């Protein structure tokens, strides 16, 4: 197995000279060994990605999902973790950088069909790593505009050179 | 910004909701009586019928069915088709629409401000009339066109005519 | 006296800025405060917070985003307070949001903010060579349509009146303002330097001193946002951005044996509470009439 | 198909195996502090006059009979016992060990503080920067009391020593993250303590360690933290309704 | 039928990340003015909720232990009174259920 | 094509539908207040509905007595039915039952919920959604035009 999300934040950094801004603070998470599915999980997770902590398990609440209430126990022992632990005011001002599901060690057993015959079931799990990051959310990426467009294009044909010309 | 949704009855409340309902309701039946003398406010001037020329229509509610005897002893079925509110809401001309004939656009039954969007609400505030359900084209010639707002009633057609009759079917889905 | 609009505009931002830096010097350390919730959602929480330094939006901060997202005004334990004023003293705090069962606090904030903004707009959408003086904001309840603000115009603007085009630009302007978000920052300070403050606005000299004669400590109580600075009674709403619908209704010249006065006649309703479109015309069409209420 | 987890982690003890040990347990110190010294609520006044300090800190030494009698233990298990040399090396001792806590010294911090002592000054810091420093000593370390406690079990005495230390220290705890946390590095703030130390007697080697870090109930306040703090309510259950303590 | 080709992680990708099967984000979530919880603006708050259900869960055991047998219902209409409670004039002539809890601020007497 | 359809189907047919809003009828009458999945609520209420205007016919009326036979299959319930619930609705028309969808089931189903209670039960009341004052912003903006259009005349 591997195991790196856990020791991610064991990592202590040099202190900060005075003038430099105040670096915002991260916390890695992981739930290992999940009964809900992969492929699943990453719904959720993506479901969540780039939101505020607070909105997230808002969601998280009235989602029927199975595994919903698993990634809400998940943030708020990350929240908890990081008012005690790590030096964390303003317990709502926490954003999910961070939010994927991988695979783990499966569970191979016999799902039997007819006239003898078998397949090989897969009981699966799955671990989920989250990490949060102290600061308000990031603005979500707007369409790119008509301007933009056809500033990109008038730079495109500009970019031009006379191509096997000299 | 995550803003919430926001209809016209989550912040209003018990004793303003009536006021709300009898606010709309008076407006609207003040805004109908207003346009019920159509020809006497500033009607367009009404031009001489010529063989090629074409008329508009209305959009009725079909009500049922009923039998009909003829004087020869036969028996037709006849449908119910009750003219509420026509009102004309907007004019396009010829050569803006179709080059050959102009539009003139045809509202229905009335419904409720609470559920239409915001534009249909604004055109419909400077047209002065309450919205309407289905509203309609239909293409008429340059010498039957109508000043919008004008009202329609049944008796656009006189007994003894040919009528098309354009509606969607009863769906019975896939 | 020769000085430019953004001179003004300099002027006063410089000398409120070491005002702030005076008040942040008066106290040397950071003493810990312990501010009680009497809340009815979460009793007995307590917040260990700094003084001087802590706001009561920093308290919702720690509580949950939904306390930042929803309640406007605070009460500190017996009077209203706004967000982004500083704690003093060890005390209980009860949000106050917009839906409340007793609303009337938080609407007489908003309906401030409303006014500050709009003679905000107002101040800056005129021309240089003209002259525009805001004497106040009269607080008028909640029963009328409009918020209303006092502006004494140039001589020669007391002919014309300005029309839809120009209500309609006014709108524009205000809503610009909105799009942009502009923390209320609420300062306590004295006549001495209200006066030096203001220096130019013979009504808004006239407010201060009226203001100031009934505190017997001369306590002056200004409200800032973005590069507009004015005196006006009670807190203020905490951001800008809650102004969701906001109209310029109307203008209405009364005259006095001294000057004339345009009262500019305005509505509005927060994110929170947004009306339906016919509704909101309903509202505009109330709101253009006559507001009255001085005394 | 029959395939099944293992790795279940449990920390499971019983007193069979705790009994069954074949070899007793090894203890370089004991559990905590016998007698606790109660300094009078008046030394933060005395402090400010030398002589009516340092004449009162000599007397109240000798006096006592019980520490009279705890120095005679120690000289006579122990040769080259001098209460006279002891505050130097007390000292000394101190500010290695603030200097190893600096460090991340580990071996070092273990040979100077004992075991009853690395824990308390390790637990909470061990993820975290510490700048700490030695500018001034306004008063020398004092001996207050000496005690000894005699286990005749094992045959084993430990010796204790407290000292009074008024000592000037700036502190500067940081983060993980590097931000400053606690205190700044430039102030000079002055501390008022009692350091318990340690040494067994019976032990040839018998290194002088520090054990308990006393400090006075009437001593002012820490300094407050730079951060703001939240302090939850009573977890309320839904059937249950709050209480308005008054 | 049986597959002809494997489909690959392109085409795996595009079908299984579409905005259809993504899950959608709910924006009628509010906050119970009462309790403080999240509720949904069209249902019911979860813990105000709980709350009435276990106080109408203990009230009908009470009731249910004045009826010694499954086919013995009051025949008159009941009210239930918390401690320090004294029946009225228009409570009196119905089925009586005494509870030793206090009444709580939810319930009123009515 | 279900047009023109007011019964949903439930059970394993027309006779276990009926045999199961039976049954909920039953334990709404004996209990005053019940909860099941929405569906079936919302066809007990029209059900619950017609039981009290039945009951309202009085005793002696044999086509209510054989209903009430057949539907409350606990048979202490009808004297119950006859001489509480129909008594204290007299003065009410059609409103005799209230429904409100709860959040869905704990369990892995999770299942669209609502509860079902008689009016004037002797139950605490639940938390129903309360409108706002009439002291808000937008609500007293819409009383000054009430007061506006009751000055008008
Ligand atoms: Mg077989
Ligand atoms: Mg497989
Ligand atoms: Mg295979
Ligand atoms: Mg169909
Ligand atoms: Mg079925
Ligand atoms: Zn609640």
């Amino acid at each position: 197995i591997s195991r790196k999300w856990e020791k991610k934040n064991k990592i202590v950094y040099p202190p900060q000279l005075p003038g430099e801004p105040r670096r915002p603070a991260e916390i890695y998470h992981c739930r290992r060994q999940i009964k809900y599915s992969k492929d699943k999980m990453w719904y959720l997770a993506k479901l969540i990605r780039g939101m505020s902590i607070d909105q997230a398990l808002a969601q998280l609440e009235f989602s029927d999902k199975k595994g919903a209430q698993i990634i809400k126990e998940v943030l708020l022992e990350a929240q908890d973790m990081a008012v005690r632990d790590h030096n964390v005011e303003f317990r709502s001002n926490l954003y999910v950088a961070e939010s994927t599901s991988g695979r783990g060690q499966y569970l191979k057993r016999i799902r039997y069909h007819g006239r003898g015959r078998f397949g090989i079931m897969e009981k699966v799990f799955c671990h989920y790593f989250v990490k949060l990051v102290e600061g308000p959310p990031p603005p979500r990426e707007a369409p790119k505009t008509a301007v933009a467009h056809a500033r990109e294009y008038i730079q495109e044909l500009r970019n031009r050179t006379i191509t096997h010309a000299l | 910004h995550g803003k919430s949704v926001t209809w016209w009855d989550e912040h209003l409340s018990e004793e303003n909701v009536p006021f709300v309902k009898q606010l709309v309701s008076d407006e609207n039946k003040a805004q109908l009586a207003s346009k019920l003398c159509p020809l006497k406010d500033e009607p367009w001037p009404i031009h001489p019928w010529e063989p090629g020329s074409s008329r508009v229509g209305l959009i009725a509610l079909k009500l049922g069915m009923m039998p009909l005897w003829t004087k020869d002893g036969q028996k037709h079925v006849v449908t119910l088709l009750q003219v509420q509110d026509c009102h004309v809401l907007k004019y396009t001309p010829k050569e803006n629409h179709n080059g050959r004939m102009a539009a003139l656009t045809v509202g229905g039954k009335t419904v409720s401000h609470f559920h239409k969007s915001a534009s249909i609400l604004e055109f419909y505030q400077e047209l002065g009339l309450p919205p309407k359900q289905k509203v309609k084209i239909f293409n008429v010639t340059e010498n039957a066109v109508i000043k919008p707002g004008t009202p329609l009633y049944a008796a656009h057609f006189r007994p003894g005519q040919y009528v098309d009759v354009t509606a969607k079917t009863i769906g019975k889905g896939f | 006296s020769q000085l430019s609009p953004t001179e003004l505009i300099e002027m006063q931002n410089d000398l409120f800025n070491k005002e702030k830096n005076r008040q942040l010097s008066l106290t040397p350390r950071t003493e810990k405060i312990e501010v009680k919730h009497v809340g009815k959602t979460d009793p007995g929480t307590v917040f260990v917070m700094n003084k001087n330094i802590s706001t009561p939006y920093s308290c919702a901060m720690h509580l949950s985003e939904w306390y930042c997202r929803k309640s406007i005004l605070a009460l500190v334990d017996g009077q209203p307070w706004d967000m982004y004023k500083p704690l003093t003293k060890s005390c209980e705090i009860k949000f106050l949001t917009f839906k409340d069962d007793d609303p009337g606090e938080v609407n007489k904030a908003y309906w401030r903010s409303c006014a500050m903004m709009m003679g905000c707009v107002i101040e800056r959408a005129f021309k240089d060579e003209y002259v525009v003086s805001l004497v106040r904001a009269p607080e008028v309840p909640v029963i009328a349509g409009a918020f209303c603000y006092d502006v004494v115009l140039d001589k020669r603007l007391d002919e014309w009146m300005p029309t839809k085009e120009n209500l309609h630009s006014f709108t524009k302007d205000a809503r610009a303002l909105i799009y942009k978000d502009l923390p209320f920052e609420t300062l306590e300070v004295e006549a001495k330097v209200a006066l030096e403050i203001f220096q130019h606005n013979k009504y808004k000299l006239d407010f201060i001193e009226e203001k100031a004669s009934q505190n017997p400590e001369r306590i002056v109580k200004l409200h800032r946002f973005g590069d507009f600075i004015d005196v006006s009674e009670g807190p203020l709403i905490p951001r800008t951005s809650i102004c969701f619908q906001y109209e310029v209704s109307a203008v209405h010249n009364l005259q006095t044996q001294s000057s004339l006065v345009r009262r500019f006649q305005g509505l509005s309703l927060p994110v929170h509470l947004r009306a339906h479109f016919t509704i909101w015309n309903k509202l505009l069409e109330r709101s253009r009439k006559m507001v009255t209420e001085d005394k | 198909s029959e395939k099944e987890f293992v790795e279940h982690a449990r920390k499971a003890g019983l007193v069979i195996p705790h009994e069954r040990l074949e070899r007793p347990i090894h203890l370089a110190c004991t559990a905590g502090i016998f007698d606790a010294y109660v300094p009078p609520e008046g030394d933060a006044r005395i402090s400010s006059l030398s002589k009516e300090g340092l004449a009162q800190r000599a007397e109240r030494l000798k006096k006592n009979v019980a520490s009279q009698l705890s120095i005679r233990k120690i000289r006579e298990s122990d040769p080259n016992f001098k209460i006279k040399d002891f505050p130097e090396k007390a000292k000394d001792i101190f500010i290695e060990a603030h200097l190893c806590l600096n460090n991340s010294d580990h071996d070092r911090l273990h040979t100077l503080v004992t075991e009853n002592c690395f824990p308390d000054m390790v637990w909470d810091i061990r993820y975290k920067t510490v700048r700490w420093s030695f500018v001034e000593s306004l008063e020398p370390p004092q001996v207050v009391q000496v005690r000894c406690s005699s286990l005749m079990n094992q045959g084993n005495i430990y010796g204790q020593v407290t000292v009074r230390m008024h000592t000037r220290q700036t502190l500067a705890i940081y983060d993980r993250f590097g931000r400053l946390m606690y205190g700044q590095e430039d102030v000079p703030r002055d501390v008022l303590e009692y350091v318990v130390f340690e040494k067994h007697l019976v032990d040839p080697y018998g290194s002088w360690r520090m054990h308990g870090k006393i400090i006075p109930p009437w001593a002012p306040p820490k300094q407050p933290i730079l951060k703001t703090v939240m302090i939850p309510g009573p977890q309320l259950k839904p059937w249950e309704e709050f209480e308005e303590p008054q | 039928a049986a597959p002809k080709n494997r489909r690959s992680i392109e085409v795996n990708r595009c079908r299984r990340r579409n905005p259809q099967k993504l899950i959608k984000v709910k924006n009628n979530i509010d906050v119970c003015p009462e309790c403080g919880h999240l509720k949904q603006k069209h249902i019911l708050c979860g813990y105000c909720y709980e709350k009435v259900r276990k106080e109408t869960a203990e009230i009908r055991r009470q009731m249910g232990k004045q009826e010694g047998g499954p086919f013995r219902a009051p025949t008159t209409e009941t009210v239930v009174l918390y401690s320090g409670e004294t029946p009225s004039e228009q409570d009196q002539g119905k089925r009586i259920i005494e509870r030793e809890r206090k009444r709580p601020s939810w319930f009123t007497q009515n | 094509i279900s047009h023109g359809r007011v019964f949903r189907r439930l059970g394993l047919g027309p006779e276990s539908r009926i045999h199961l809003l039976q049954n909920l009828l039953t334990g709404l009458v004996r209990h005053e207040r019940i909860e099941a999945s929405w569906a079936r609520v919302d066809e007990l209420r029209g059900y619950a509905e017609k039981l009290i205007d039945y009951g309202k016919l009085g005793d002696t009326n044999e086509r209510a007595m054989r209903m009430a036979d057949f539907w409350l299959t606990e048979k202490d319930l009808i004297p119950k039915l006859f001489q509480v619930l129909a008594p204290r609705f007299q003065g009410q028309n059609g409103g005799y039952t209230r429904m409100l969808q709860i959040p869905n089931r704990n369990e892995q189903d999770r299942a669209k919920m609502a509860v079902i209670e008689y009016k004037g039960n002797c139950l605490p009341p639940l938390p129903l959604p309360r409108r706002d004052s009439n002291l808000t912003l937008l609500n007293q903006l819409l009383q000054g035009l009430r007061q506006d259009q009751e000055a008008s005349s």
